[PDB]
């Protein structure tokens, strides 16, 4: 069941890695606004533990529940572990990441957990272009 | 009296502002522009104090 | 009743409550509004419906000149108003930041989220 849920944590360690380096002028002026509403997805991770932190110290956290409360959140987190891996791999920025972000919502269409995600990081990789 | 119309539009202004009325330039703008036809006052107020609270319904 | 009378109506409520200058401008306003007439009956409907220091004021240490009042010196403690509508303002700005983030610190979960909502 921890390996069940360790995915949660890898699906994390490359999405803070691209917060803290996409945010660079070098990867252009759309990896700016890409990587402020991979920012925003990341404080929402952190109001979840924050939650959960005030219910285990009451007893009441346990591993059922807390597997319960991230499964909705493994359709969030880890489609933020593939985005970051496409875009980041190879030199794609500008347009060549808004069609390769518009091919990924044609990848996710009958989720709708993780289409939303797509649709909100693709309507804020429009804005600079 | 094309500046006199100025002058009092902005002579208005501080009287629609310090009675904590809903107008701030741009209502007073479009209600002097309906005053000006002879439309009723009385009935105005209503539409504007629907229109600042048909958007507290939604929140 | 005439359009004038009824901001005259309104100065004096404006000078119940302190502010006398205030209304000594709003005199000064009432004799160029009339010596437009419908909108002022609009402002009488919305009057409080809406949506929500100084080195002249107890000082007597400038001017060319000053008149001499003897000492009043109970004026004082309205100049101690003078600050504390600051820095009650200052705590309860204080009172509307630890809630705002307590409530986030502190919720059932899965309200926090909307995508766990599916």
């Amino acid at each position: 069941l921890v390996h069940r849920i360790l995915p949660v944590a890898a699906s994390y360690s490359a999405v803070t890695r691209f917060i803290e380096e996409k945010s660079s002028f070098e990867y252009g002026q759309v990896n700016h606004a890409l990587a402020a509403a991979m920012r925003t997805l990341v404080k929402e991770h952190l109001i979840l533990v924050s939650q959960l932190e005030q219910l285990h110290r009451q007893g009441l956290l346990s591993l059922q529940k807390l597997w319960f409360y991230i499964q909705p959140a493994m359709r969030t987190m880890d489609i933020l572990a593939s985005l970051a891996t496409s875009v980041d791999k190879g030199e794609c920025l500008g347009g060549s990441t808004l069609s390769l972000l518009h091919d990924r919502s044609f990848s996710y269409t009958g989720d709708s957990q993780a289409q939303e995600l797509c649709l909100y990081l693709t309507k804020a990789a429009s804005a600079p272009y | 009296n094309l500046n006199a119309v100025r002058e009092t539009m902005d002579v208005l202004l501080e009287i629609s502002r310090i009675l904590n009325t809903g107008l701030d330039m741009e209502t007073l703008s479009i209600c002097v522009r309906l005053c000006e036809q002879g439309i009723n006052p009385e009935a105005l107020s209503s539409v504007i104090k629907e229109l600042r609270k048909a958007t507290e319904a939604l929140k | 009743l005439p359009a004038r009378n009824k901001i005259l109506m309104l100065s004096f409520d404006l000078r119940v409550g302190g502010l006398g200058p205030k209304a000594d401008r709003l005199e000064e306003l009432v004799e160029e509004l009339e010596a437009v007439g419908s909108v002022l009956d609009l402002l009488v409907q919305l009057a409080g419906s809406g949506p929500p220091r100084d080195y002249f004021l107890n000082n007597k240490h400038v001017g060319r000149n000053v008149p001499y009042s003897g000492y009043d010196c109970d004026d004082l403690s309205v100049f101690e108003m003078d600050v504390q509508s600051l820095i009650s303002r200052e705590e309860c700005l204080c009172h509307s930041m630890i809630q705002e983030t307590l409530q986030v610190m502190e919720a059932a979960p899965g309200t926090g989220l909307p995508t766990v909502g599916l």
